[PDB]
RNA sequence: UAAACGAUGUCGACUUGGAGGUUGUGCCCUUGAGGCGUGGCUUCCGGAGCUAACGCGUUAAGUCGACCGCCUGGGGAGUACGGCCGCAAGGUUAAAACUCAAAUGAAUUGACGGGGGCCCGCACAAGCGGUGGAGCAUGUGGUUUAAUUCGAUGCAACGCGAAGAACCUUACCUGGUCUUGACAUCCACGGAAGUUUUCAGAGAUGAGAAUGUGCCUUCGGGAACCGUGAGACAGGUGCUGCAUGGCUGUCGUCAGCUCGUGUUGUGAAAUGUUGGGUUAAGUCCCGCAACGAGCGCAACCCUUAUCCUUUGUUGCCAGCGGUCCGGCCGGGAACUCAAAGGAGACUGCCAGUGAUAAACUGGAGGAAGGUGGGGAUGACGUCAAGUCAUCAUGGCCCUUACGACCAGGGCUACACACGUGCUACAAUGGCGCAUACAAAGAGAAGCGACCUCGCGAGAGCAAGCGGACCUCAUAAAGUGCGUCGUAGUCCGGAUUGGAGUCUGCAACUCGACUCCAUGAAGUCGGAAUCGCUAGUAAUCGUGGAUCAGAAUGCCACGGUGAAUACGU
């Protein structure tokens, strides 16, 4: 490989972690698989809900889950019903009596998570990537965001050769390390080959 | 160009013109040793970093395996034969 | 003045802006509109023919001092006059400033 | 007859310049040139114009006029035939059939370009320490075996995946066994599961014997699980890493890579992205048709050095008190220290050099001097580099089966070829005694103290500690004295034996270490090559990961602590 991943090293600056409790060792390994059991079985559960983030954090022996979405009310539900559903399975996933909150992700093109997974979603939908590439492209740019980078990976298009592009625009400087850097990926799980796409939003600096 | 590393003076004498022998005479960071080395054979006897280095480097390469009591002492004889 | 009193420390700030001001002796002597320039004067045509190409490009009348090597071609307000002793260009100078600060009348 | 060429027919006229050479000549210097003309020839720049462009440009390829010669896609072919000419020698005139869809000019980009320079770099120079010799550790190829599992296999594989192989491990094999399967879901039948059992087997299992039969029981059956029945299906460390994702190494923390707008060009395209310097730097100044921008460089992040503020415990003890004299206790909050925040370093200033500038050279202050130091951070792209065996995945493959369980034994087997090491090969020393000064870490099936036994692996008892509170843990090197006197040795520990000591169902395969006991090979090693410019090489210890147990390996910590640089 080449690069950092833009998230993990500005963990110690402006970007916060995702997943804040503190507990022993004896703990750490349980909780930290108990933070994956939860997760898996929440993004797979919400996969057309635009889950931005999910935050784990356990105050005192009872993990409050919230959940960065675009559209809440696929995951709140009616009067919260969905949410109270989901809590149960996390209650009883996580052996705590778990809460799940749940948080607005205004301008949702302009998250990392969620352009990776929008450009995913009509991927295997059996379209032409340049243009659904360039749909994160130009959307970013009437809303923010100086600086964003959107790279595609191998089996583009159906053939035999794997290709990479990326179609830079603005300023992205991943160097700069108070950039505040928006980056995540996803895969693409086509009829051929696997593509993963890789995404950094510059939103600008500190 | 850069200058060669500026040495403390010897500070037994406040001399500069000892601590570099006692550096080269020294092996695998032993300067506590180097003292009991060389002091014995100097307190008990009674550009400028080409030619004095290179000629007072062959004094002391000649005391590894020459087979005797200790060269500890042998190149406080080889350093009295020199003087 | 503010970044130095905030974000950037003293020394940093004053060498770039210190590397820097050497641009604005020509920079600021063109903020009172934008620029939006109407009209040009250049006092060695040859010297500085570009901008004069850039002029007529933009079809903008050109006043222009030529003598010896510099063309008309460029230029449509020739004043064939030196380009050198200083007292002459400077009367020029103060003349066309005159006119131009009494042209409201 | 010639590339007989300026590849440019002859003649005339007209149309801006600049720089020459050669040869006349007029005026005025009546010195020889001279200064100013004025002709002819001629070389080179360039304007308009012209040209496809290259170019030409008053010696035109401009603008025109007169006349002549010539051309009409490439090849066949300046060939055949005829004529004429020639001493044959050949020349000249000059076709066609046939075939091809081009052939061609000029210019653009960027590719070998074995005609260059320039710059930078422990790359060389200097110095330091080494590896290749040996014994073991580990890894790689090769030999056998059922297997010695698979992948990695120039620099960018070879103490690699594996950061830890007695079974399991482990993907391999021998044998036994199961076929909706050990693992997942769905349908049905039962029994609760669970607990106590035996018997045959190695177990997987099978044949039996007791208890239970628990919450609803809305009376079924669920709530769980187990066994069985047919089916879908499961399962695969199976195969392609040139199908891939993802992730990684690679050139290389090298300095370049491009874009917007402009400009130039009919245009592909060029410019930007250039010289001088300058930087570690496409770092930046100066003149430049380009200005800028993006990723790039720095810096922002972490650590370290000085100081300050805050808090003062389990940490410290400057002052006071006496001390079970030990910060031990009052007590002090000074100081170290601890962790939070700031200040401080910015060529800031000065001198000089340098274009005055960039920049550099030194100095001053300053703890830190010229990005003070070290980390993290790797641009577009480079290797179809590697991984399908971490995972995901396209395709392919076996579904009473390379599937699966179990037991066993493999994986560590050698006869070698080489890495990577450690042990070292000793008298800057080794052995014996007193023997001081570290940091950094970890500890609950745990670090485990004291004491006792114990030659020790150690064992028994068992305080404390989930921790600036106790343990790991006496750090050695170092110091003082004595001693060993070149002895293949007091070194060195392989190898081998008796017994252990701990871990576990179980260690011989294939654990570690020790008590005791061996005690060889190794006295510096071949061309060659590797690492290194400061707390650096070079030593010595410390802890940690993985780990029931198993470090010469890895990661991190400290102590002692060097020498060299003339330059490309």
């Amino acid at each position: 490989g080449q690069k950092v991943h833009p998230n993990g090293i500005r963990l110690g600056i402006v970007k916060p972690w995702n997943s804040t409790w503190f507990a022993n060792t004896k703990e750490f390994a349980d909780n930290l698989d108990s933070d994956f059991k939860v997760r898996q079985y929440l993004t797979k559960e919400l996969a057309k809900a635009s889950v931005s983030r999910i935050v784990i954090e356990r105050p005192a022996k009872s993990i409050r889950v919230t959940i960065h979405t675009a559209r809440p009310g696929i995951v709140i539900g009616k009067k919260g019903e969905d949410v109270e559903k989901l809590r149960k399975v996390v209650a009883d996933i996580a052996g705590v009596p778990a809460q799940i909150n749940i948080a607005e992700v205004r301008k949702p093109e302009l998250d990392a998570k969620l352009v990776a997974d929008s450009i995913t979603s009509q991927l295997e939908r059996r379209v032409m990537f340049r243009r659904a590439m360039k749909r994160a492209v130009q959307n970013a740019m009437r809303l923010g965001a100086k600086g964003i980078k959107v790279e595609v990976s191998g089996r583009l298009g159906g053939a035999e050769i794997a290709r990479t592009e990326w179609y830079r625009e603005g300023r992205v400087p991943l160097h700069t390390l108070r950039a505040d850097i928006d980056y995540n990926t996803s895969e693409a799980h086509t009829t051929y080959g696997v593509i993963g796409v890789k995404v950094w939003i510059f939103k600008g600096e500190i | 160009v850069i200058g060669q590393r500026k040495i403390l003076p010897d500070p037994k004498f406040g001399s500069e013109l000892l601590a570099k022998f006692v550096n080269i005479l020294m092996v695998d960071g032993k300067k506590s040793t180097a003292e009991s080395i060389v002091y014995s054979a100097l307190e008990t006897l009674a550009r400028p970093v080409r030619r004095n280095a290179l000629a007072m480097r062959w004094i002391v390469e000649a005391a590894r395996k020459r087979g005797d009591k200790s060269m500890a002492l042998r190149l406080a004889n080889e350093l009295s034969d020199a003087a | 003045q503010d970044g130095t009193f905030d974000k950037l420390t003293k020394k940093e700030a004053l060498m770039r802006t210190r590397e820097l001001e050497k641009l604005e002796n020509s920079l600021g002597g063109i903020k009172d509109m934008g620029g939006l320039p109407d009209a040009l004067f250049v006092i060695d045509a040859d010297h500085e023919h570009i901008a004069i190409k850039e002029a007529n490009n933009l079809g903008i009348p050109v006043f222009a001092i030529v003598d010896t090597n510099s063309d008309p071609d460029g230029v449509d307000f020739v004043i064939p006059g030196n380009d050198d002793a200083i007292r002459a260009v400077t009367l020029y100078l103060g003349a066309v400033a005159a006119t131009v600060r009494e042209g409201r009348s």
